[PDB]
DNA sequence: CCTTGGCGGTTAAAACGCGGGGGACAGCGCGTACGTGCGTTTAAGCGGTGCTAGAGCTGTCTACGACCAATTGAGCGGCCTCGGCACCGGGATTCTGAT
DNA sequence: ATCAGAATCCCGGTGCCGAGGCCGCTCAATTGGTCGTAGACAGCTCTAGCACCGCTTAAACGCACGTACGCGCTGTCCCCCGCGTTTTAACCGCCAAGG
């Protein structure tokens, strides 16, 4: 039969609360990241423990940055997230001007 | 063979210390040597704004301690002047 | 490209946030802030190892990006 | 499919040999020569007749 | 060695080292690394302390890097000392805003 | 004594008109003295503690311009 | 050219900035060239701000640079207010920003 | 003790050269200088420890300038200081 | 007959899909907190004035620190063991919704 | 409430692997001895921080009073959750052109 919504996403927040291994798999991310450098140098390479160490800080970066915004929308009376959320929490931290 | 660093054995006798049955992780052991290495390089970065604020150039542990209630807060930082203290006292007087 | 970022990984990302119910548009702008963080960090990295004179980025000068960027991370030697 | 090809050439600028590669995209008409030395890389049209020693041929001209 | 003759545990004369070759002044004094030192080890004694009584909550033995990424988050002081600080493997609090809860 | 309270509703508004806020509520007043007030502590113990071991017994401005640099809330004008 | 800032064909003094480098506990030797370059790089910025600084002053008529202007010609330029971004200026202030949500309609 | 006030009227000078300057301008601008000559500093200093190099020449500052400055500044930055350093290695 | 360049495989997170249900958004209507004025009261600000800790500033002597040969054993690179967790099936339990 | 049944927790189990013991080195801590000036300290001087008050006045406080955004409610309409259905990002073995 069919659940109710909400319900099954709660529950994997409280199982994704727990393992802190690494949510983006390895490979694209790697083919993304060797797309941006290349753009800075040609003919680069990665030492693969730099680029667990760019995964990890990539990771929890973008995990507290929805935390701030998560609250946002919070404060906002709503429940589900809007992009300009991510516009006023980016512009309580200061990185666009 | 180059010879690399580590503060694991010095950490690792003090958790022997604290707790004798307590096993840890490498990565983790890593992670404290880091930590040990972040705290005093801000320490040692006030130890150098403490010089050129003062315009002295020796260093004693009385800029340690300003350094570490500068950097600290209170309460950790208070006991923890009082473990130097008390290590200050029973190093120097005896030799 | 940057496609190469799947929606249950953002969605993922969410979770682990804790965050409960997702919008549209969340998805290219996640993408975009993500590359913009990435492009100042890895141009930094790359600096670092232009003055090193060497063809591989160290995880050392990433490490050292990432303070420079006041972002310090332990647990890879730094 | 692109073509990933070593080749017995000379690296015009760090002069190691046989330590060119080259990548030729004929779906785009854009071919590639990387060095994996020194690392550098020098982009150059292709047809459909090219081969390895037609782009290392218009990088030997590039430059001069 | 200095360090058992301030009866500690931190290797002095490695520490006057290092800030010898640091810039960090021109002349070193006598005691300053055993104090420096003895604030290292109060420090990492404390950490590792909840650390311990976090591994104590887990029931685990080997102490793995998510138990001292709560203990960081506990603690309040430890919390604003470490604020910019992140750890692989690290993980967050476990935290759900009840207003998300369902009825 | 109560000089937290010599924080006057007309400054606040003040700095509400150059802050560009428009409408106030009337439970912000005590609030806004409260994050002052923690602020200025940190603050004021940090410039404190650079004098304490300046071995002067009076605390200048280049003290509050290197205690604010160690916030990173970093101020010129002053010199320092 | 006798002086080394004459030898530059620049305004700032090299020796000053060599004995700041020397009297700085910052490396164990000093090199020749970069006091020289850092120097170079240091009137590079001097200039390039006070041309917004310029600009932003004859702005309102006034031969005089005030700290508003400085405050304006920063938050005017985008490099320079990402590049001042933890920064502020004693008698700043901030822009104008005025709400579209603000004005009688 | 010295300030560099008069450094800051020659640039003036030479870039609108009709413009007058307050007192706590001038010292804002010296707070300004002073700051980004620390932090440059510093960054060489990091430069020197994280690479085992016992002194710094010109190619620690360049690196270091594009370390902190973004682009297009860092590129003008660049192309002046090497102009610098040329002119005063021909004489 | 033997050794290459292509030409096709099982599997597991990944993209459609519908339907709907519960959450986002416009309206509705009030209403009660709050702008605004006006008069009334107040404290701040400014200008002198005594005015003194005490910082600001200057000789000086020392001891602690900079620095140099022995020495040496602790700290470090390599080897080797076992019980600590990583997962797996059992089984039990607890959310969750339809009832 | 209330039952059925998904979802998760949690208990032996075994395996395997790296944490930790361990052990033989050698290079920096040590130990001891020798110059030296930086600074701990004594002391001189004049500034400025402090306190106080009288006079001026503009700035705050209280209230009178309407009023209009904040908010609770409502209906509504729509578009994400989710569960189902393929489906495509990754690698494994005989062909039929070469040599
Ligand atoms: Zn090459």
């Amino acid at each position: 039969h069919r659940y109710r919504p909400g319900t099954v996403a709660l529950r994997e927040i409280r199982r994704y609360q727990k393992s802190t291994e690494l949510l983006i798999r390895k490979l694209p991310f790697q083919r993304l990241v060797r797309e941006i450098a290349q753009d800075f140098k040609t003919d680069l390479r990665f030492q693969s423990a730099a680029i667990g160490a760019l995964q990890e800080a990539s990771e929890a970066y973008l995990v507290g940055l929805f935390e701030d915004t998560n609250l946002c929308a919070i404060h906002a009376k709503r429940v589900t997230i809007m992009p300009k959320d991510i516009q006023l929490a980016r512009r309580i931290r200061g990185e666009r001007a | 063979r180059s010879r690399k660093e580590s503060y694991s054995i010095y950490v690792y006798k003090v958790l022997k210390q604290v707790h004798p049955d307590t096993g840890i992780s490498s990565k983790a052991m890593g992670i404290m040597n880091s930590f040990v290495n972040d705290i005093f390089e801000r320490i040692a970065g006030e130890a150098s704004r403490l010089a050129h604020y003062n315009k002295r150039s020796t260093i004693t542990s009385r800029e340690i301690q300003t350094a570490v209630r500068l950097l600290l807060p209170g309460e950790l930082a208070k006991h923890a002047v009082s473990e130097g203290t008390k290590a200050v006292t029973k190093y120097t007087s005896a030799k | 490209n940057i496609q190469g970022i799947t929606k249950p990984a953002i969605r993922r990302l969410a979770r682990r946030g804790g965050v409960k119910r997702i919008s549209g548009l969340i998805y290219e702008e996640t993408r975009g802030v993500l590359k913009v963080f990435l492009e100042n960090v890895i141009r930094d990295a790359v600096t670092y190892t232009e003055h090193a004179k060497r063809k591989t980025v160290t995880a050392m000068d990433v490490v050292y990006a990432l303070k420079r960027q006041g972002r310090t991370l332990y647990g890879f030697g730094g | 499919i692109k073509q990933k090809l070593e080749t017995q050439f000379t690296c015009l600028f760090c002069n190691h040999d046989n330590s060119v590669v080259c990548t030729l995209d004929k779906k785009n008409s854009i071919g590639l020569l990387e060095c994996k030395k020194c690392n550098l890389s020098f982009q150059a049209p292709i047809n459909s007749l090219s081969q390895p020693i037609d782009i290392y041929s218009d990088w030997i001209d590039a430059c001069e | 060695t200095r360090s058992s003759r301030a009866g500690l545990q931190f290797p002095v004369g490695r520490v006057h080292r290092l800030l010898r070759k640091g810039n960090y002044s021109e002349r070193v004094g006598a005691g300053a690394p055993v104090y420096l030192a003895a604030v290292l080890e109060y420090l990492t004694a404390e950490i590792l302390e909840l650390a311990g009584n976090a591994a104590r909550d887990n029931k685990k033995t080997r102490i793995i890097p998510r138990h001292l990424q709560l203990a960081i988050r506990n603690d309040e002081e430890l919390n604003k000392l470490l604020g910019r600080v992140t750890i692989a493997q690290g993980g967050v609090l476990p935290n759900i805003q009840a207003v998300l809860l369902p009825k």
